[PDB]
């Protein structure tokens, strides 16, 4: 969207993702399977937990009585009334509306910031012993079997661990 | 005037409070609807009448 990566280059979503909101696909030959990063996601559940809860927590309401019975000589009055009840129904009605249109999409936004900001961490740590395959995707020059891929999850990964077996696949490529 | 409830004529209702220490004094040769009961009552604040049959 605003960032390009939900229906950007990531053309959709991972329906059998259930761990979060984020995550990862691995495809080493001991098998496949999706996990979430729980970092990223429940940072996300956190923020986004706090502005829900600070557009319904922050509405201070005093006990009030609305209504007010006027005879057929107070009529300026009974007008008046009506007149300030109208505004704050109006003031009320358009700054909430345009409060969630503009608040929704900022958090579209923020879900497209969470994803792409963790497309380049993993980047940022493969960056020659890989290709960018397709979208949302990397395909390794060395084989990294489940610890190795646990370890990008993990922010740990080991570059020059592997930087000679990929430094020998890239170069016919 | 006009037949309301079959009563050509009226009664005119009329109320007040009377704060602690002060006191309210009747005085009349005719036409008076004196009180019976009163209402000591504390007052409490802000709050309103529903019309409704739920």
């Amino acid at each position: 969207g605003l960032f390009g990566a939900i229906a950007g280059f990531i053309e959709g979503g991972w329906t059998g993702m259930v761990d979060g909101w984020y995550g990862y696909h691995h495809q080493n030959e001991q098998g496949s399977g999706y996990a979430a990063d729980q970092k990223s996601t429940q940072n996300a559940i956190n923020g986004i937990t706090n502005k829900v809860n600070s557009v319904i927590e922050k509405m201070n309401t005093q006990f009030t009585a609305v209504g007010k019975e006027f005879n057929k000589l107070e009529r300026r009055m009974e007008n008046l009334n009506k007149k300030v009840d109208d505004g704050f129904i109006d003031i009320w009605t358009y700054n909430a509306e345009l409060l969630v249109l503009l608040e929704n999409e900022r958090t579209l936004d923020f879900h497209d910031s969470n994803v792409k900001n963790l497309y380049e961490k993993v980047k940022s740590q493969l960056k020659n012993n890989a290709k960018e395959i397709g979208n949302g995707c990397f395909e390794f020059y060395h084989k990294c079997n489940d610890e190795c891929m646990e370890s990008v999850k993990n922010g740990t990964y080991d570059y020059p661990k592997y930087s000679e077996e990929s430094k020998l696949n890239r170069e016919k490529i | 005037r006009p037949k309301v409830r079959d009563r050509e004529g009226r009664i005119n209702y009329y109320w007040t409070l009377l704060e602690p220490g002060d006191t309210i004094i009747f005085e009349a040769n005719g036409n008076l609807i004196a009180p019976r009961y009163a209402f000591a009552l504390s007052r409490g604040f802000g709050s309103g009448i529903i019309n409704s049959n739920a």
